[PDB]
DNA sequence: GCTGCTCTTCTTTGCCACGGCGACTGCCG
RNA sequence: CUUCGGCAGGAGAGGUA
DNA sequence: CGGCAGTCGCCGTCTACCTCTCCAAGAGCAGC
């Protein structure tokens, strides 16, 4: 869906290519870890945040 | 599952003590939080009359709590009327440093 | 207990890390009770007890292999027993393959546990092999084991008293002449740092 | 919002069948905030006459 | 600021004189260092 | 159980320009 | 020659040249 | 190993004068 809708400009498709993120799990955890360094990486408190 | 140190206020050790209990009953934490012994000193205040012997905290500001793990525990014990935080930030606090394997008895005995 | 003046630690540049050759982050960790530091070492006992130490370690190391193969074999035995009961023919070999793979996986995790053990022991060893003054240890378990088993003939602490002990043994002349030599010969950013 | 915290805290300390609305409300923060705003503030000013 | 310094110094002194575990005295020493730093230059590190 | 004296301040929501210079620190090559 | 006895820090807002 | 470039943290930002108001609280612990 993201590549069907947000795909009329090379900006979006090029940012999509170099994303390196695949899986809402991986993504969510990446941001969870990012926000606060060195913290308990429980997915419950991630969806909470 | 072992013992942990908790920081209170100077003047709220027994209010915290009572609160932790009342809260352990007014929430539903009888399968998590366990005994909460604030180290006490029964130093007989000799008076030959009206006696003024009291708790006279040995560690003004700290209260020892025997709890379980997880995070709910943490939240309930920290958000109590009269506490200041935890004790054990010897490296991020990820694994809150517990009292050395054999150290509880050295306080509970006396 | 001793403390530290804020002017000579939090300034730019930090006049304490310029003297002890420590990064200011390490100073912030040591002073505010967040990491241990190695105040002094002694290579006398170290070199005069290498063989002995290594041998004693190896002796404890062998126990791991012992237990390892003990459970390994006992597993193999019971596994092949239940294979003779219901895996030699097509009685119920369907999920019996998974059954015996159960204990094969438990033997794989037995090897993973021998890995874990030998690994952490290797850590301890490599640590005690280097042990140089002014080296930070961030993990509490490593330092606790080091001071429990190899505590003597080595010292470490944390706080402002540790900084005081580090300054106590500091030899000004040697560091001054080393800096002057680096300035005289040797190019790059080392020139600027030595200046 | 300040008084709500005391109201919420007081529910885990008293006992049911003894909890009364006149026992959970502390009206001190509200009057303190009102008095602090109407005096000693940057927008309530001494009148020009 | 002098009052805070004296308070945490007499607390640390009593804890030490009785013989408390290492973690409590370490926390007290950290707090005393922070108080002294606030006395000399308030706001340099952390919150004022 | 009276009122004056005395002592003390950490989770939980608050938080709010612009140029110059130098240290530094992961980070790529 | 005159015995005791009697004071003045911060924060905010608005103005003048 | 060896450059290296973004980034962040600390420094500075005109002189003299006049008028007004406001400056912790909450909870525990006495000696009767």
């Amino acid at each position: 869906q993201i590549v069907e809708r947000f795909g009329f400009s090379e900006i979006m498709r090029s940012t999509l290519e170099k994303d390196n993120t695949v899986g809402t799990d991986e993504a969510l955890l990446d941001i969870y870890r990012k926000l606060r360094p060195g913290e308990p990486p429980t997915k419950e408190s991630a969806q909470t945040l | 599952k072992n013992w942990y140190v908790v920081h209170t206020y100077s003047g709220y050790e027994n209010k915290v003590k009572a609160n932790l209990e009342k809260r352990v009953e007014s929430m539903g934490m009888q399968d998590k939080i366990f005994r909460v012994v604030v180290p006490e000193e029964e130093e007989t205040d000799i008076k030959n009359g009206k006696k003024k012997v009291v708790k006279k905290k040995v560690f003004p500001g700290y209260v020892l709590v025997e709890i379980v793990m997880t995070d709910d525990s943490w939240y309930v014990v920290r958000n109590t009327p009269g506490v200041t935080g935890f004790v054990g930030s010897a490296g991020s606090g990820s694994k809150p440093t517990p009292l050395l394997p054999g150290e509880a008895e050295t306080i509970l005995k006396r | 207990a001793p403390v530290t003046h804020i002017w000579y630690f939090k300034g730019v540049p930090s006049r304490l890390g310029y003297l002890l050759d420590l990064a200011p982050k390490d100073l912030e960790k040591i002073i505010y009770f967040a990491a241990y530091v190695i105040t002094s070492v002694d290579e006398e006992m170290r070199h005069n007890e290498l063989s002995t130490l290594e041998a004693e370690m190896a002796v404890e190391r062998k126990a791991v292999e012992d237990q390892r193969d003990g459970e390994l074999e006992a597993r193999a035995q019971k596994l092949e027993a239940d294979l003779a009961e219901l895996e030699a023919e097509g009685a119920k070999a369907d999920a019996r393959r998974k059954v015996r793979d159960g204990g094969e996986r438990e033997m794989r995790q037995i090897r993973d546990r021998a890995q874990r053990e030998l690994d952490r022991l290797e850590d301890i060893w490599s640590t005690f092999t280097k042990l140089a003054p002014k080296q930070l240890i961030v993990d509490e378990n490593l330092y606790r084991e080091l001071v429990d088993r190899y505590g003597e003939y080595f010292t470490g602490a944390m706080g402002a008293e540790s900084i005081q002990k580090l300054i106590e043994n500091f030899d000004i002349d040697a560091e001054a002449e080393s800096l002057r030599d680096v300035i005289r010969n040797g190019k790059g950013q080392k020139k600027l740092r030595a200046l | 919002s300040r008084m709500e915290r005391v109201v919420r805290e007081r529910m885990t300390t008293q006992d049911v069948e003894a909890i009364t609305p006149q026992t959970l409300i502390n009206i001190r923060p509200v009057v303190a905030a009102i008095k602090e705003f109407f005096g000693t503030s940057q927008l309530s000013q001494f009148m020009d006459q | 600021l002098y009052r805070r310094v004296i308070n945490r110094n007499n607390r640390l002194k009593r804890l030490i004189d009785l013989g408390a575990p290492e973690i409590i005295v370490n926390n007290e020493k950290r707090m005393l260092q922070e108080s002294v730093d606030a006395l000399f230059d308030n706001g340099r590190r952390g919150r004022p």
